[PDB]
């Protein structure tokens, strides 16, 4: 998107699947591309960001408002909350390492939670603001 | 009249309620039925973030009274090995009432 | 011509009006009809917060003049045990006027 | 959603099904996941919150605007009002106990009321603001 | 060729114009036709705040030139007792031109 | 919705069907739940409110913006105006009696008027603001 | 809608079909309810108002933003402009007589013009503000 | 092969251009064709502010080369008395090319 | 729409089809009503205005925000740009002659450009503000 | 098996790229095929600002390997005189592979 | 029963995961199947910025157990030369279980 | 659109397909009109601008907010990021040469990124502000 967005999704994927919680609560089912197979059904997904172009005369940066959705096949979605709670416990104030530039603050934004389809699957989006500096 | 040839392990989940009101499913197995599985026109369907591949699969089993173990309720799902067939509805296919149409999906993530 | 085999307890609700204008339904029973119940293609349907399982169920009974007790009005519902069949419409199936098509749902929560 | 959201829906479910009114007006039909069976038809439902991220330098919290819908199969929906009135009598100024952090105020917000489908079923949403502190 | 068996009281409303431009309908009766009424697949339909129950009801009468009293225009409605059949369109069913298909609703509030 | 909403729809239904005008202009066809039968066709309907939560530290109230629609099968909808005019003549500055709390002002808001379906039926919504005090 | 709306549509229908222009440009095809027949095809239509409730302590009034659409079957819609020009020449600053109260100013508002369906028919809405006093 | 029985006055409008770019239509008559008119399933359709009653009316005439007067272009309309049939498309029904399907509406305001 | 709108579309059609550029770039395919035939496929269209009622005590005027779309069957729509560039070169600061009143300024507004259907045809709207004085 | 009777001038456009990335089409003619043209149900369709009249027109030609001149790619269009048939897709109608279904429009502005 | 005549090179992509969670596909070839390819009604479809030409192409191969190499999973695609057939779903066409319906697209950009 | 828009899309197409990165990351698949063939599947597309008419008394200019989308058939869309990163590295502060007038600043705006269809294809729009001077 902006130049940092190649490295940002890579590093927030690496801070995920390293937290001990959400590894005993989701498992290995944290991905962007879905591994085809049986579709385990309590995964998360980390793809859709958008940029709010916060830049400079000398240099330029980006505000990545990336969405991490939590999808859950369970009957209620109290299961999907603690998995999303372990997302938010892992990412606000992250201070991680990027491959192009660095980020300065990984804050938290709106996080809606609803039934996507036939009321069988439950989507909890979690928008995180990622002010990165190129 | 339908020729029943597949063995489908019927599965019913016990609903352990959590503190928030949502039940937690287990999908403990139930006794096995015999059925025919007739496919429908299948195409892949947009899931959440998954490009789920679905086919209609009208499954036909024998019947029972509604308060019996042998009726597939639409709560339940079938499972042949690792191919889970959800149950959309059960509809009493036969005129005399010997056979039940079920309705499945087989949503493989693909 | 239809072969009638099921016993459906026809049910009509008396409408006790509340103070706000909304009637309160009771679903007191009415006399029982005989009918055939022919299923349609069923699939689960998104309710409010319920994944309701529905099947079309064209029910065929005998006829009567419109001001008679034996006509199922679409106000009413059928009930076979604990399986409530709502009535969508009644449509006078036969050419000579002996039989009425009804239209049902059987929305089980599933 | 945020870390408190695992415990918030659990505790507002426990303050429900303990009020004496709405137990003689709904019954045991207060849930998130629907118990399959005959679908009684005068239930409520407590699942869709969303977060408005009210946080701090030192610590962080959340504004959960959770929706409790009231669904009713009755012909009029004066029946659905008093059940929703017993919701709102049970929750505004609740001061309940959470498992992760605590809430500081469970206020009241917009509460629309309409016919969802075929004008047979009536949905009364009730948005409650839950400022929780992690 | 159609077997005509029902007596339908054809009704045409005179249009008393009000001051605002809207006509006021009266639905004074017209002479009675003979017709067959063939049902369609019926289901209830969401009205305004009414869960209206509708069925398609292709009604077949005999024909006339367009400037005659015996033609049902789609302005008009049929009425058999208290069952008003609206007219959606008239369509000249027969090849030689002896019979007219009409199209009805029978929207009972239910 | 809020606690007063059980009594508010009950009392505005009772001030309707007591006005002499709209009793000679609609008849007995004022309801929420439709009486099944022949569907007379010049009715009104009083169900969909929504709340705007105007409350207090000590006590709480509600702003019910309830909608009273006027439906009419007549060819023009000058017939539907005077029935809606008799609605608005009956309700603005009502000062009626409630069963839970009281209202302080029953004002008037937007009132759109259009053709709902196939241009055969005409819906005149009438939004009235009902500031009630619990 | 409001009490004046029974008389307002009646009087703006009477100022129409009395202008000499639009009588030689439309004819007798000014109506709310369509006279069934052959559908002449260059009519206007005067039904959908909405109210913006401008009222008082002592007395009450209304802001009727009524829409007069112009429909035309001609290939271009330069024919529909002059018919709509003869609408607007007939109504802005009208100072007409009502049966319930009076109006104080019949101004002009937005007037969009587009193709409704299959690009065969052309709809020119004309919103007029009618501040009436009850 | 179609049995042609109706006389339809084919009509083509000359396009007098106005100053703004829009042509003004006249619908001057053209020579009369013979045709069959086969109805379709008709129902009333929401116009602008008119509840227009439409029926499909596949009209079949004989054929001609495309630069001939006898071809109904979809510019044109048919008219039998006061019943104007618009032309949606023309489609060359026959395999050998003797007959043309037309497609009509008959939108009466109703 | 307003009274000038009968003459405005007539005069902006006459300034079009008189520019030398867009006559060698479109041809004679500038119209409102489409001439039926083979549909040449690189036309423009000048019909949908809307009015923003800028008027006076003494006299009245209009703000016609008329849309001139450019439609093009070519594979890319660099062909449609220069035809739309020749539209905008012909109309901003036009100072033309009207039949009812006059215009005082024909400015320029938003001009979006997209694929309408199946991504085969490309629509470039061009909104021009036409402050006319009646 | 299809009876081929029309002569359709197949046309392929060379793509002269402009500076912006968009190619400019020429629609130079290619060699002529023989085909049958079977109409579908046609009706007019809302274009941009044009009320385009379209009909489905499944065109059947003979086949070739995909790297041959005789295959109509969906890039190309047919043209019989001044009636351009676009190509939606080509689909290999025959079981043995002798015939190709094409899919057309004939969008006349009307 | 289906007559299998085409040679389709079945292709399965190995999923090399990148750092962000997205796998990178290779589409290495798998062993070749024999199949029939029956076309459906095709028409061009609006892609992203591409006017993609698609046809349904129900492909029928022979069957295998689900943990075998010969089953086309809906992960995989077919490829005949340069004509890639995606797989929407696989659905077990035969009653006895000898044949599998696949579902394809052949989206050529056109 | 405006007069510069004929030359603007031409010059931003020429600065693309000349960057060394995105030539080893996309290839020759940068276009407006799609070359028909096999549809390679990791292309970009540069067509939909819109104008925000920033002009003068003496002279006139335009604000072209043109969209460059990135479409990618890969399973994840980390591949589509670096291709979009090479777009944004090529265009912000471009200072290129136009054929009609010149541009003064080619800034950066919002850049959303989502799944278009069936979640198989991923669209990353990149809105760039192009203040050109005619």
């Amino acid at each position: 998107s902006y130049a940092v967005a190649g490295a940002l999704q890579a590093a927030v994927y690496q801070q995920l699947r390293a937290d001990a919680v959400l590894a005993a609560l989701v498992g290995t089912a944290v991905y962007d591309a879905v591994p085809p197979g049986p579709l385990a059904g309590t995964y998360v997904s980390l793809g859709p960001e958008d940029v709010a172009d916060a830049s400079d005369k000398t240099g330029a940066g980006a505000v990545h408002d990336f969405v991490i959705s939590v999808i859950t096949d369970a009957a209620g979605f109290a299961t999907a909350k603690a998995a999303a709670a372990a997302v938010s416990d892992a990412l606000v104030g992250a201070d991680l390492v990027l491959s192009r530039g660095r980020l300065v603050g990984l804050w938290f934004l709106r996080a809606k939670a609803r039934r996507v389809e036939k009321a069988d699957m439950r989507r909890i989006d979690l928008v995180f603001r990622a002010r990165v500096e190129g | 009249r339908p020729r029943l040839n597949r063995l489908l392990v019927l599965e019913e989940a016990v609903r352990v309620a959590d503190g928030a009101g949502g039940h937690r499913l287990d999908w403990q197995a139930k006794g096995e039925v015999w059925a025919e599985v007739t496919a429908g026109s299948g195409s892949e369907r947009a899931g959440e973030f998954v490009t789920l591949a679905s086919v209609p699969f009208t499954i036909v089993v024998r019947a029972a009274p509604v308060g019996a173990a042998r009726r597939p309720r639409p709560e339940q799902r079938f499972r042949e090995g690792a191919r889970i067939f959800r149950i959309l509805a059960v509809a009493e296919r036969d005129r005399e009432g010997h056979y039940l149409s079920c309705f499945a999906r087989e949503e493989v993530v693909a």
